[PDB]
C-alpha cells in the first residue's frame, strides 16, 4: 500500500548512474584572460593557447635560468627564423615535416645572459601548453601527443616564479588532472566549459552564482555582435591558417519606456564547421588550413544583462519562459590580402536565429559579477548563395567567420520574456526588491496530527510524483531533486540490510528452524529478537497482507513534510534516509497456523495465544521458525496487549476481533470514529515514538 | 497566562490617587495675562473635591509643532484645540491618531516595498518635516504613470506638513519616496477605541472626521465644542462640568509610557 | 474574550499537554575594535544558521552608557544588551538597570508650583534628560522649613549632579518642595508595578554588582544578569550567538504586549 | 569489570598524596626555605605522614598555563587577583577544573567545525594568536578571502591560553602561527572533583562555563582574604578537614597529565 | 548511574576501525631515500583493510633522546627499536617503561625522605642529564656506610643515562641527591600489563626483561623478533601482518569508557 513509496525509492535509483555519468560530464575551467603579469600560486597549472605566431610564454628569474618558448606553423622547411626572447632578438633553425599541427620548442638559457639552444619538441593540433610547479620541481609538457610526461627540473625560487604570457591561458587546480589531459589531448574545449567567457580583466575569485512568487513581464531589445580571430601563417603572406570566431562583448543604451537602459551581451558559438580548402603542396600556393562556417548542427548563444527591477530577482526562479521573434544575420564581403595576383574575396553567407532554450548564466566586466540570463539559439539555413570564388569552391550554404559584421554595428533582436522570482516576504508587507535546529522542530511537530486522516492517507500508496508535488520548488534545483534523493537512499541502512539478505539467500545454494535457511541464521528472548529484527526486512518483500509500519511512517513523513516550512531542498535526502530507518525501532509481527497465532517483538516480547476465546499459549520457537519462513506476515499494530484488553472491556464481535488480527482498516477505523481510549492510547503511543 | 478571557463570566441580572491633565495653547496664555492662574486653577479644582497635585497643566506651542510625538500623560486627558478654517484636514488627522489605540510597525524604504492588507491599515509619518510622494504598480512591478526609477514624476500626496495620514487601495504594491532626513514613517492598523482621552475644541462648526471612512462620521460623545470670546470664559465653564467629562470617559486603558501609538519590531 | 475583568482558569496535573525579532545593543567600542564593516550580514547569516529568519535581527549603536541610558528603547521583542563596565560608573550602572529591567508606570510632574510626597517603596521620583540637578527640601506638617529655607533655593541639598539619569527615594509620609532646571531635564513620579522580562543584560568584565531593588534587605542577583570575561569583541559575539537559545528559554514574550493584557495596561 | 558502575545494584535502608601550588611570590616575600620542614612537621601534627606532601613552584599563571602537569591525588591550587588577567584565570580554572578528551587537530591543511554545546578548542603555547574566517557551502569566506590571512578576524592575540568558541554546525577555516602554539578540538566530558582552586582576593570572577545564562559556584571555588602569606599558609593547612571532606579521591588520572589524548 | 562499584557479572554458556600509530629510528628514513613512501604504505594499509589518513606516522631522533619521557596518543601502537649491542640494559628499560601500566606520585629531593613498600613499586627518572646517588639509613637516621651532611660518599646507580629505573630493598629509608635542573625523579607504583603497545626487535638476541624480578624472565607473546639487512623488507613484513598485530593486542583496558574512579592516570 502506501509502502510503496519505499520499494520504487530502491527500484529506480540505478537511473542515478546515468545521471552521474552526465554530473562526471559536468564536473570546469577558469578563464582565459588578458595576457599581464601575476603570480600563479603553487598547486596551479597553466593551460596556455595562442594562435598567433611570436614569443609564446617566458618564466623571469633575473638570478635562474631564462625559459623562452616558441611556436612554429608548418609548412616551413629549414630556415632560419626571428622572435624577441626577453626584449632581445635572437635567431632560431626551424625544420617541421607534419603540415596540419604546430610545433613548440622550448628555449632554456643556463644564466640570465647564457647560451641558447632550441629543445622540447612538442607537437599538437589544438596547439596547447602545461607548464606546473610543484614541490621543489618545475614541470612542463614533454612528449608527443595524445599521450605524453612531464619534463621535470628543479631550479631555486619556485614559489616566486612569476610568468608573464602572451596569449590566452586557464589556470586548474591539481584534482582536476584527469581533465586536463582531455581538455589538452583531445582538442580545442568548447567556450562554454569556462568560467570567465570573456576574455576581460582576470579575477582570482569568481564565483558561480515562507516565500511569496513574484511575477516580471518586461520586453529586452538585444544588440548583439561577433568576432573573428585570423592569423597568418609562415612564408612571406602566401597562405593563411585560421580564421575562427571567437567570443565578443557589446555594452550599449536604448529606452524602455523613459529609462536609459544599460544592456550588457557577450556572444559565443559552439559546435562549428571546419570546411577545409587544401592548396597545393608547392611551398608558393594559396592554401587554408581551416575554414569557420556555421551550419545547422551549430548554436550561438547570447547572454544579456541590464539593470531592471526584473533582474534584481533572478537569483531564484521558479518559472522562466522565451517568446523571442527570429532575426535574419547576413554577411559581408572579405577581401584577402594576397601580395601577388588577384586575391580571393569572399561574399554571401546568410542564416536565421530562433530561440530554443534560456537558464542561467556568469558574465563579469571589470570586477563586477553578474548573475546573466543565457537565450540558447537554434540556426536555420537559407536562400542566399556562399562561394569562394577565383577557385574552385562553389555552391555551398551557411555563414562564414571572415566578416558577419556586414558593417552595421550591432544586430537587433527584439522580444519579451517572462520569469517568476520567489522573494521572502516574513509577511504579506515588506517585500524585498534587490537580493540543526531542525531535528528538535521536527520532533516537537509531531504531536498534533490526526489519526483518521492519518489511516486515510496510509491506504492510498504514493509514488515518485505525490511525495513532491505538495512542496514548492526552484526550477534550477527541480532538475535534481529524485535524483539526489535516490542516490542518497541507494546507501542507507536499508540498502544494507537488503544487500546483505540478498548475499546471504544466493551464499545459501551452496539453527533454530527445522533445516537450515536464509532465515533461521532470556536466550530465547534474544534469539527472537534477532529474528524479528532480520524478518523486519520482509516489508520489501511484497508478502504482507493489509497496512504495515512502513505505510505508517511514510504518511506521517508526508503530513510533517507538508506542514514544515524550515526544509531547504538539500535537506530532504538527510531526513528521508534518517526517518526511513529509524521510524518504529518497536515493531511486531504474528503469524497464524492452525488457529494458532504466534507473535514477537523486537523489544523482547513473544506470545502466542488461540483465536476463539484468546486463551494464553505456550510459546514454541521451533514452529514460529518453521512457519514464518514461508507463509503470510501481517503488521501487528493491534498487538496481544491491545487486543486482550478490547476482549475483556469491550463487547466485541468475532468479525471485528477476526479482521483485527488481520488489522483490517475498515474495522480499526471504525473504532477510531468509536474513540475507544485503548486504541486512541496504542496509536498515540506509536504516533509518538516517531521521531529522528 | 491570559488574565483568564476563556472561560465565560456570568452574574445576575437582578443582583444589587489619580491625575486630570489640561491642554491649552500657548496664546490663550498669552491673552490671559497672569502669572499665577495655575495657582487659582489648582485652588478652583481643590474646591471641587481632587486632591492636591492631581492637575497638571502643559503646554504645546502649535498644532502643527504638538503632532510631533503627541504625548499623553495623565490617566484623564481633555485637550483644548484652536480652530483655523484652513487646518480642517490636520485637526481631523490629529483627533484620529490621538482618539484610537494603534498598533504599529517600523518601516525602512531603503530595501523593501510596502502594500496594504485590508481596510484597517493606515500610514502614518511624523516629524518637523514630511514629503510623501506615491507610484502604485502594475500586477507585473510596472509603474503606472509614474517612472519607477525617476523621482519627479511621483505623484504627490503630503507636503509642508508634520502630521500626515495616508492611505491608498489596497491589493497593490507601492514605492515610497520621502524626505527621511526630517520624517520617519510607520505602518499601523487600528484597533479600536481610547477612552483615556477627550477633545474639546474652540470655536469651529463641529467638523472633525474622526475616521477615514467616507460613509459616515459617527460623532461621539468624546468630541465637543464650545463658543469662546475670553479664554477665561472657557476655563471656568470646562471647570464647572469636570464631572460630566469624567463620567464620559474611563480610565481603564491607560498605556505604559506616553506614546499615541505602540511600537514594534 | 472578556478582556477586562479576570477569571479564574481551571487545568489538570495528569493530562498530557504541550516568528518574531530579535535586536542587540552594543558599545562603540567594539565598532572600533572590530575594523569590518560587513559584519552585521556575517551576525545575520550566523543567526540564520541557528534558526531566525534573515533580514530580521536589528542593530542599535550608542556613544556612552549615560548617554544610552537617556530615554531608553524597549521596542524590541528581546532586548539583550551589553555593558562595559567600569570602575568610577557604578551608580549609573544600577539606575540603567533599574530603569530598563523593571515595568515602570509613570505620572506626570510639575515641581514650580505643587507640592509632592510618597507613600510606598514602589513610589519614586526618575529624572531623565542631559543636565539634570536635583536640589531637595523637606518641610514640616505647618508647612515650615527643616534644614532649608523655603524661600530660598540654595540651602537645600544636592541628591544628583552632572548626571543624565537619577533615581531618588525620599522617607514616606512627608512632602517636599523640588527645585531643578527643567530647561535640559525632565522629572517624573513613577510607580514600580512589575518585573519585565523582555530585557535581558549581560555584563563583561569585573564581577557581579547589580542592584535591582532599592531595598538593603535583598540584592537579588537574578538570572536575567550574566557576567563573562572578554578580550576580544569577536569572541563575545560568538559567545552571545552559540547561546542564544538558552537566553531565549531564560525569557519570554513580552507580556504586556500581548492581546490578553489589552485593557489592563497596554504593553 | 562492573562492580555496580552504571549497572544494577542492591542497597538499604595515610598513603594519600597532597600537593600544593603555591606562586613564586610567597616565597620571596617570606624569605626563607626551612619553611617546607616547618610545613611538613605541622602536617604530621595534624596527623598525615611526612613526606606525604609535594611543593611545586609556578613562575606565573601564564607559565603555569602551558601544559599543566597534575601531581597528586587530591589538589589545592593558588592564585592571586590581577586587574587585566580575568579572562586567562578563569579559562585556567575551568582547564584544571573539568576532565577533557581531545583529538589533536592538522589545523594547517584541512577545515573544522565542532559538534555540540559540550565542544571547545583548547589552545597552549609560548605564544598563541589565532585568526579564523567562517565558511559557507560555496567554499568563501564570510567577510573573509579564503586565500589572504590578514584580512581574517581576530579571536586572540599573544595570549597563553585560549578558550574559545564558534557557531556551532558550520565549518570554519582556521590559521595560527602553529610553529609556537597548538590547537586541539576537546569535548568536555564531566567534573573533576579531585582538584580545588583558592582565590586570594578577589570577587568571585571565576566562571566554569561557557553558558552566559548558568555560572554557578560550586564546593571547590572559594575566596579568602590576605595580607601576609604566611597567614594564608596557616589557614589552609589548619582546615584541611573542611577541605579533604570536599573532594573525592576515585578521580585518578590514569596517567600524570592534565587532559587526556585521543581515548 | 555510577560506574567504579563492579557489580558482579553473570552471562552463560551457550552462545557461539580506529588509529594505528607507527615510529622509526632515522637510519630507517634514511635507508629509505624516498619522499612519496608514506602515501605507499598508506595505500597499501588501504589495501590490508584501513581508512587512508588514519594511519599516522612519527619519527625519533635516536634511542636516547625517545627515552626522553615516551608519550603514546594511539589506540593500536608498534614501537620499532633498533638492537645495539651496548645498550642492552636502556633497551630493557624502555620496554619495560612503555610496556607497563606506571602510576606515579612526585617526589621531592630535600625536604622528605622517600622509601618503598612492596614488590611493585619502582623509582623511574627521565631527564636531559640524569645523576642518581643514593644512601641507606637506620632507624636513628645515623650514618651507614655514607653520612647524610655528606654528599660525596654516595654509592651510583646509574650515571648520564637518559633513562634509570632503580630500586631499593623495602623497610628502610633513602636519601637522594640529582640535580633537579636537568633531570626528573617519580615515585611509581607499577599496576599491570599495559596491552595498548607491542615491541618488535630488529636483529638482537632476546636481551629484554620486562621486570627486575630474577627467578621470572617471561617472554610474553607481545615482544616479538624478526631479522633484517634492509628496512623495506622489514617493513613490508610488518605492514603484511598487520592482522596478527593486531589480534595479539586488544584495547587499552584504562581508555575505556570504564575510567571513572578505576585509577586511571
Amino acid at each position: 500500500m502506501a509502502s510503496l513509496i519505499y520499494r520504487q525509492l530502491l527500484t529506480n535509483s540505478y537511473t542515478v548512474d546515468l545521471s552521474d555519468e552526465i554530473q562526471e560530464i559536468g564536473s570546469l575551467l577558469d578563464g582565459p584572460y588578458q595576457p599581464t603579469t601575476f603570480n600563479p600560486p603553487v598547486d596551479y597549472w597553466m593551460l596556455l593557447a595562442p594562435t598567433t605566431p611570436g614569443v609564446i610564454v617566458e618564466g623571469t628569474n633575473n638570478t635562474d635560468r631564462w625559459l623562452a618558448t616558441i611556436l612554429i606553423e608548418p609548412n616551413v622547411q629549414s630556415e632560419n627564423r626571428t622572435y624577441t626572447i626577453f626584449g632581445i632578438q635572437e635567431q632560431l633553425t626551424v625544420s617541421n615535416t607534419s603540415q596540419d599541427q604546430w610545433k613548440f620548442i622550448d628555449v632554456v638559457k643556463t644564466t640570465a645572459n647564457g647560451s641558447i639552444g632550441q629543445y622540447g619538441p612538442l607537437l599538437s593540433s589544438p596547439k596547447l601548453y602545461a607548464v606546473m610547479k610543484h614541490n621543489e620541481k618545475l614541470y612542463t609538457y614533454e612528449g608527443q601527443t595524445p599521450n605524453a610526461t612531464t619534463a621535470h627540473y628543479s631550479t631555486t625560487n619556485y614559489d616566486s616564479v612569476n610568468m608573464t604570457a602572451f596569449c590566452d591561458f586557464y589556470i586548474i587546480p591539481r584534482s582536476e588532472e584527469s581533465k586536463c589531459t582531455e581538455y589538452i589531448n583531445n582538442g580545442l574545449p568548447p567556450i562554454q566549459n569556462t568560467r570567465n567567457v570573456v576574455p576581460l580583466s582576470l579575477t582570482a575569485r569568481d564565483v558561480i552564482h515562507l516565500w511569496k512568487e513574484m511575477q516580471y513581464n518586461r520586453d529586452i531589445t538585444i544588440r548583439f555582435k561577433f568576432a573573428n580571430t585570423i592569423i597568418k601563417s609562415g612564408g612571406l603572406g602566401y597562405k593563411w591558417s585560421e580564421i575562427s570566431f571567437k567570443p565578443a562583448n557589446y555594452q550599449y543604451t536604448y529606452t524602455r519606456d523613459g529609462e536609459e537602459v544599460t544592456a550588457h551581451t557577450t556572444c559565443s558559438v559552439n559546435g562549428m564547421n571546419d570546411f577545409s580548402f587544401n592548396g597545393g603542396y608547392l611551398p608558393t600556393d594559396f592554401v587554408v588550413s581551416k575554414f569557420e562556417v556555421i551550419k545547422e548542427n551549430s548554436y550561438v548563444y547570447i547572454d544579456y544583462w541590464d539593470d531592471s527591477q526584473a533582474f534584481r530577482n533572478v537569483v531564484y526562479v521558479r518559472s522562466l519562459a522565451a517568446n523571442l521573434n527570429s532575426v535574419m544575420c547576413t554577411g559581408g564581403s572579405y577581401n584577402f590580402s594576397l601580395p601577388v595576383g588577384q586575391w580571393p574575396v569572399l561574399t554571401g553567407g546568410a542564416v536565421s536565429l530562433h530561440s530554443a532554450g534560456v537558464t542561467l548564466s556568469t558574465q563579469f566586466t571589470d570586477f563586477v559579477s553578474l548573475n546573466s540570463l543565457r537565450f540558447r539559439f537554434r540556426l536555420a539555413v537559407e536562400e542566399p548563395h556562399f562561394k569562394l570564388t577565383r577557385t574552385r569552391l562553389d555552391r555551398l550554404y551557411g555563414l562564414p567567420a571572415a566578416d558577419p559584421n556586414n558593417g552595421k554595428e550591432y544586430y537587433e533582436i527584439a522580444g519579451r520574456f517572462s520569469l517568476i522570482s520567489l522573494v521572502p516576504s516574513n509577511d504579506d508587507y515588506q517585500t524585498p526588491i534587490a537580493n540543526g535546529e531542525l531535528r528538535e522542530e521536527f520532533n516537537a511537530l509531531s504531536q498534533e496530527i490526526a489519526m483518521s486522516q492519518l489511516i486515510d492517507l496510509a491506504l492510498l500508496p504514493l509514488d515518485m510524483f505525490s511525495m513532491f508535488s505538495g512542496i514548492k520548488s526552484t526550477i534550477d534545483a527541480a532538475k535534481s531533486m529524485a535524483t539526489n534523493v535516490m542516490k542518497k537512499f541507494k546507501k542507507s541502512g536499508l540498502a544494507n540490510s537488503v544487500s546483505t539478505l540478498t548475499d546471504s539467500l544466493s551464499d545459501a545454494a551452496s539453527s533454530i528452524g527445522s533445516s537450515a535457511s536464509a532465515w533461521t541464521d532470556s536466550s530465547v528472548s534474544t534469539q527472537t529478537s534477532t529474528i524479528s529484527r532480520r524478518l523486519r526486512l520482509k516489508e520489501m518483500a511484497t508478502q504482507t497482507e493489509g497496512m504495515n509500519f512502513d505505510d505508517i511512517s511514510a504518511a506521517v513523513l508526508k503530513t510533517k513534510i507538508d506542514k514544515s516550512t524550515q526544509i531547504s531542498p538539500n535537506t530532504i535526502p538527510d531526513i528521508v534516509t534518517e526517518a526511513s530507518e529509524k521510524f518504529i525501532p518497536n515493531r511486531a509481527y504474528r503469524v497464524i497456523n492452525n488457529d494458532d497465532v504466534f507473535e514477537a517483538g523486537i523489544d523482547g516480547k513473544f506470545f502466542a495465544y488461540k483465536v476463539d476465546t484468546f486463551e494464553e499459549i505456550p510459546f514454541d520457537v521451533q514452529k514460529f521458525a518453521d512457519l514464518v519462513t514461508d507463509s503470510p506476515v501481517i503488521s501487528a499494530i493491534i498487538d496481544f496487549k491491545t487486543l486482550k484488553n478490547l476482549n475483556d472491556n469491550y463487547g466485541i464481535s468475532r468479525q471485528q476481533a477476526f479482521n483485527l488480527l488481520r488489522s483490517d482498516p475498515r474495522v480499526l477505523r471504525e473504532f477510531i470514529n468509536q474513540d475507544n481510549p485503548i486504541i486512541r492510547n496504542r496509536i498515540e503511543q506509536l504516533i509518538m515514538q516517531c521521531r529522528l | 497566562q491570559n488574565y483568564g478571557i476563556n472561560l465565560p463570566i456570568t452574574g445576575s441580572m437582578d443582583i444589587a490617587t489619580s491625575t486630570l491633565c489640561l491642554y491649552y495653547p500657548t496664546e490663550a496664555a498669552t491673552e490671559i495675562n497672569d502669572n499665577s492662574w495655575k495657582d487659582t486653577l489648582s485652588q478652583l479644582f481643590l474646591t471641587k473635591g481632587w486632591p492636591t497635585g492631581s492637575v497638571y497643566f502643559k503646554e504645546y506651542t502649535n498644532i502643527a509643532s504638538f503632532s510631533v510625538d503627541p504625548q499623553l500623560y495623565c490617566d484623564y486627558n481633555v485637550v483644548l484645540m484652536k480652530y483655523d478654517a484652513t487646518l480642517q484636514l490636520d485637526m481631523s488627522e490629529l483627533a484620529d491618531l490621538i482618539l484610537n489605540e494603534w498598533l504599529c510597525n517600523p518601516m525602512d524604504i531603503t530595501l523593501y516595498y510596502y502594500q496594504q492588507t485590508d481596510e484597517a491599515n493606515k500610514w502614518i509619518s511624523m516629524g518637523s518635516s514630511c514629503t510623501i510622494k506615491v507610484c502604485p504598480l502594475n500586477t507585473q512591478t510596472l509603474g503606472i504613470g509614474c517612472l519607477t526609477t525617476d523621482a519627479t514624476t511621483f505623484e504627490e500626496v503630503a507636503t509642508a506638513e508634520k502630521l500626515v495620514i495616508t492611505d491608498v487601495v489596497d491589493g497593490v504594491n507601492h514605492k515610497l519616496d520621502v524626505t527621511t532626513a526630517t520624517c520617519t514613517i510607520r505602518n499601523c492598523k487600528k484597533l479600536g477605541p481610547r477612552e483615556n482621552v477627550a477633545v474639546i475644541q474652540v470655536g469651529g462648526s463641529d467638523i472633525l472626521d474622526i475616521t477615514a471612512d467616507p460613509t459616515t462620521a459617527p460623532q461621539t460623545e468624546r468630541m465637543m465644542r464650545i463658543n469662546w470670546k475670553k479664554w477665561w470664559q472657557v476655563f471656568y465653564t470646562v471647570v464647572d462640568y469636570v464631572d460630566q467629562i469624567i463620567q464620559v470617559m474611563s480610565k481603564r486603558s491607560r498605556s505604559l509610557n506616553s506614546a499615541a501609538f505602540y511600537y514594534r519590531v
